[PDB]
This record gives structure tokens, sequence and C-alpha cells, in this order.
């Protein structure tokens, strides 16, 4: 049959409270078989299945050092929105990115998803063609205008029809944002 | 993936340089341009993420971006003989931080005015009986084969300029303290036919 | 630049603990640790995100990093071996764009007793050439050094010249078939005629050797290869 691998990253900003909070949860098929969390006291990537803990200690170390790095990521973006609103930064706010891809019974590609929401609401989202985007507001219009001008979609599209099919083949044995300054918010 | 496939580049002053940098990725990724001048540390050209491919840079140094031919190749009109150095290409994409390449070293080549070899004979300041034979004012074409001799030593071509002169030459130097040191049996070297002795 | 390294110069050992240090001034949150080896260029070592933060390198085996500030990323050798013989730069990383530090020269040797000052000889013009080219072309020859830690100058009256100066980029090896072989480096400076038969004119080559620190016991009877200046000289002609 068909399957799925997907992951969710949060990032919450305290203000005053430190560096925003940065969650990185994974799911095979339509269980969570990772987990990374940096308000952790030793922040890594975590196996939430028993049948992931088969997985050598450098495949750990890879996957932790995408999720650090992602964390760099979200507060960078973080600002931007923060200024793309005219908020102040003295509130909480949230930045959230959905990816992964559903796969068929051949075990090629079915669909790719790289999504985009900010304080709960849609902002950005990779469309079913894996090459133009869809834009909620104004201020994400003046995202997907960068975006379309320097293919940020294209970037995302080799993971998809890449990796994210070829992991998903191998958890069944029973990556992170682009850091090119016209790809970012 | 970064690759600079020309790992040294020899051409004649004045004329056209072209060092090339392809990299394998899916995307467009954050290129740059390093030059590191002899004895120096690394100091940026240019960069690019988007926008106008064509990027200028310092010292008449212009950089075109080709997504298409995945390559962000350094060319410059007319080289002076002070670009001598060694050129690198950066790239970032997956993480905020630079994958180099393995770097071009550039040999411009003067335009030697009036080539007049010839081979001397150098004696210490201190001492006497020790010398040193020099090779210079030849041609810029000219290349430097050492003597098989394991205890006669030769070094490589060498351009000095006179600034203030409008006088820039090539030269080498050659030393042995073995029993028949002479500047004769010195430089099996491409020595011109109308070298000076 | 606001981006500085030390050691510049270090004469490591097989064994021996080794700490780079690189300090910055630009409250740039990303600092970088960089080795470069002929025909591989510039490789990644280790990096970080800011205090505290810990990142791995394309080939971090061997080294191990330390970031206690947001200024400091130190570069910690514990096991120096031969492989990590290179020149070492540092970073700081605001943004995409990185600013590079002068760099740090590393040599590690099976044995310290094999580190030697260099011996410096300046040759004086030829008469023959003064005759033809009515030019004058001294040579310094700084021989019998190691490791190729050597930096040359010429000194013109007191003043350090650099025009009508060449000097050979690399050093040669006195026995190429050793893996441990002392160097020779050569240098010309070219003047005119009457400026080099005015006796009252001085010239000076200098060559500036790095070698062994303070910190080192020595016990070899011959005098400490530490850093110094080893120079030779001549005067103008008639």
């Amino acid at each position: 049959g068909p399957h799925s691998m997907r992951y969710f990253e949060t990032a919450v900003s305290r203000p005053g409270l430190g560096e925003p909070r940065y969650i990185s949860v994974g799911y095979v098929d339509d269980k969570e078989f990772v987990r990374f969390d940096s308000d952790a006291e030793n922040p890594r990537y975590e196996p939430q299945v028993p049948w992931m803990e088969q997985e050598g200690p450098e495949y750990w170390e890879r996957i932790t050092q995408v999720a650090k790095g992602q964390e760099q990521w979200f507060r960078v973006n973080l600002r931007t929105l923060l200024g793309y609103y005219n908020q102040s930064a003295g509130g909480t706010h949230t930045l959230q990115r959905m990816y992964g891809c559903d796969v068929g019974s051949d075990g090629r590609l079915l669909r790719g998803y790289e999504q985009f929401a900010y304080d709960g609401c849609d902002y950005i989202a990779l469309n079913e063609d894996l090459r133009t985007w869809t834009a909620a507001d104004m201020a994400a219009q003046i995202t997907r205008r960068k975006w379309e001008q320097a293919g940020a979609a294209e970037y995302y599209r080799a993971y998809l029809e890449g990796e994210c099919v070829e992991a998903l083949h191998r958890y069944l044995k029973n990556g992170g944002a682009p850091w090119n300054p016209a790809m970012m918010i | 993936s970064v690759t600079q496939p020309d790992a040294r580049v020899t051409v004649s002053e004045g004329a056209s340089l072209q060092l090339r940098c392809k990299y394998s990725y899916s995307a467009t990724p954050y290129l740059f341009w390093y030059v590191q001048y002899p004895r120096q540390g690394l100091q940026l050209l240019l960069k690019y993420y988007s926008g106008d491919p064509v990027v200028q840079g310092v010292n008449g140094f212009e950089a075109e971006f080709s997504k298409s031919n995945s390559s962000f190749h350094l060319r410059k009109a007319s080289v002076h003989w002070s670009d001598s150095a060694v050129y690198f290409c950066a790239v970032s994409l997956h993480r905020p931080a630079l994958t180099f390449g393995s770097g071009t070293k550039v040999i411009v080549l003067p335009n030697i005015q009036n080539p007049d070899p010839a081979v001397y004979q150098l004696r210490d300041s201190k001492s006497s009986d020790k010398s040193v034979c020099l090779f210079t004012d030849f041609d810029s074409q000219t290349n430097v084969s050492q003597s098989k001799d394991s205890d006669v030593y030769i070094t490589d071509k060498c351009v000095l300029d006179m600034r203030s002169m409008d006088f820039k030459s090539n030269s080498a130097v050659a030393w042995s303290n073995k029993s028949d040191f002479a500047c004769a049996n010195a430089f099996n070297s491409i020595i011109p036919e109308d070298t000076f002795f | 630049a606001a981006v500085t390294q030390s050691p510049r110069n270090k004469v490591a050992v097989t064994g021996g603990k080794v700490t780079l240090s690189c300090n910055q001034t630009n409250n740039h949150n990303n600092m970088y640790w960089y080795r470069q080896d002929t025909g591989h260029g510039l490789r990644l070592i280790h990096y970080s995100y800011g205090a505290g933060s810990t990142e791995k390198g394309d080939i971090p085996d061997g080294y191990k990093a330390s970031r206690p500030s947001q200024e400091n990323f130190s570069l910690i050798l514990e096991l120096a071996t031969p492989s990590q013989t290179s020149v070492y730069f540092c970073a700081s990383g605001g943004g995409g764009t990185l600013y590079f530090g002068a760099g740090t020269r590393l040599s590690v040797l099976e044995d310290l007793k094999n580190v030697f000052p260099p011996e410096v000889a300046v040759f004086e013009p030829s008469e023959a050439e003064i005759s033809h080219t009515q030019k004058a072309t001294l040579v310094c020859l700084a021989t019998g050094f190691y490791p190729d830690h050597v930096e040359l100058s010429w000194w013109v009256n007191g003043k350090e010249v650099h025009s009508g100066v060449c000097t050979d980029p690399q050093p040669l090896k006195e026995q190429p078939a050793l893996n441990d072989s002392r160097y020779a480096l050569s240098s010309r400076l070219r003047v005119s005629a009457t400026f080099w038969q005015n006796p009252r004119n001085h010239f000076r080559c200098q060559v500036q050797f790095y070698g062994l620190s303070e910190n080192d016991e020595w016990t070899q009877d011959r005098a400490k290869p530490v850093t110094q200046i080893v120079s030779a000289e001549a005067w103008g002609r008639a």
C-alpha cells in the first residue's frame, strides 16, 4: 500500500525568556517516530519508536545537527515576520514549517509538502507542482515574489523527489531549509 | 559540492583571465569568490545569491552566474601582474557555513621588454670561495629544469619589478658546494642560443 | 581585521596538546575553523552558532572545539599528529558572508631536535652584470632551516624595501628523499649600478624564523631554536 513521511517544525519566541523554543517531530505513516526538543536537558533527536533504536549513533548525530541548524534558521525568520507584520518584539509568536511526502505501492513519490504558518494562520505553501507557491496575505506575497525569483521551490523539490522518498523506504524496514537569503522569508 | 577543475593557470600579461567554478546543487546557492594573495589572509572579491547574475568586484573582476550551466565563472578582460595569486570559490546552501573549492593559483607572466639572456656568478659578502650563479634577463616563455644531480640545487623562475623604472625581469638562482660548481654546467634548461657568458 | 588568531606560528610535537584561539570584535554569532592543504583548498573542521554552541565540520576528527563566549572560538588538538600539520584559518559569520583572520601555520614533528634556524648569506652583484645591464642583482640565501616558517625581507639603509624584489614562493628540500628535510630559500634585490656602487649604502637581507616558544624544554647543548631573526649584510663598493 501507500505510505507517508511527515515532519513538523515549530519555533515559539519567548521575549525576555531567551531564544525561541524549537521543536521538530517526525511521522512515518501516521506514527510519531522521532522528536527533537531545544528545551531538553540534552537537546538532540530521539527515537519515539522501538524500531528506530536500531539506528547507529552516526545517523542520530547527522539529523540532530540539522535541527540545531534549523533552530538558527527559525530565529532569523522570526525577526523578519516580526517586522513584516509590524508587530512588537515583546510579544510571543510562532513560526511553523510542515514538510514530507506521500508515496505509492511502487515506492515512488505521489505528493510532496512544504508549508509555512505564522501564529496559527497560513502564510505560504508549496503547490502540488513543486514549482509554484500559494501565499495567504500581502506579506507572504512579498515572500513569494523573491522565492519565485530565486527558485526556492526547486530546492525542496529535489528533497521531496529525492531522499524524502528514500528515507521513507529506509525507515519502513520493520532535508532542512535553504540558507540562500533570497530563499528566506 | 564545488569544483575548480583548473588547479593552475599560467597567462601572459594583459590577456584575459577565466577562473572556472561549478557547483553540484539542485538550486541556486550562496556563491563567493575569495582571493589569497601570496602570504596573506582571505579577502572577498564578490558574491551572489539573487538579482543580477553578472556581479562586479574590485580590481576589475566580474563574475557571471549561469543557473543553466550551474557555474560561477570569474572573468577579467586585462589581467595585471599583481593579480598573481590563488582564487577560491565558496558555497553555502544547506548550512550557514562556506564550503570551498580546491582553489586555483594564477601565474601572470610579464610582458618582457628586451630579453638579454645571461648567466652571472655572485660571491659571498662575508666569504669568497662560496658562490652562486644567477640566470636572469630572459624571456617569460622560458621554463626551468633543475640538474638531475642531488647536491646541485636550482630554484624556480622568479620575476622582480623595478618600480618607478618601468622594468620587470625574470631571474633564477643556482648553487652547490660540490667539487665542480660552475655556471656553465649549472643550467639542461631550455637556455637560449643568444645567452651571454 | 577585527578577527585575530593566536598564535600565528606554532611548532608542535607528536602527542602534545595544541590550542588555537580566535577572538573577534564584530558581534557575529557564527565562528568557523578551517585548515588549508594543497590539493584540497579549504576544508571545514568545526563551527559555532553562538556562546556554548559547537558543531562538527567536514573533517572534525582529531580536533575539539570550544565557544566559551560570543567573541572567542578555540580549536583544541589533544593528540597532535603530523597529519594536522597545516595552515589554519578562523572566521566570523554575521549572515552568510565570512571574515577571515591572518591564519596560523602549525607544524607537528616526530622529534623537536629537528628544528633548525636558517643560515643567511648575501651575495654581491656580478661586475660582468653591472658592466652589461647597468644594474646590480644581490642574492640572499637562507639555508638549512626547518620547518618552513620563514619570512624574508630586504633592508636598504634601515628601511624595508619592496621594489626590485622577488623571493621564491616556496623553499627547497635540501635532501628531497627525507620526510624531515631542512629547507633553503633564495631572494633577489636588484638595483641600479650607481646605487650599488655608492659605498655609503647599506644592504641587508633579513630572514624571520619562527620556531619554539619559551615553554618548550630544551636539552641539546646548542642554542634553543626560538623565534629569531637571522640576517646577512653587504656594503657598496666600486
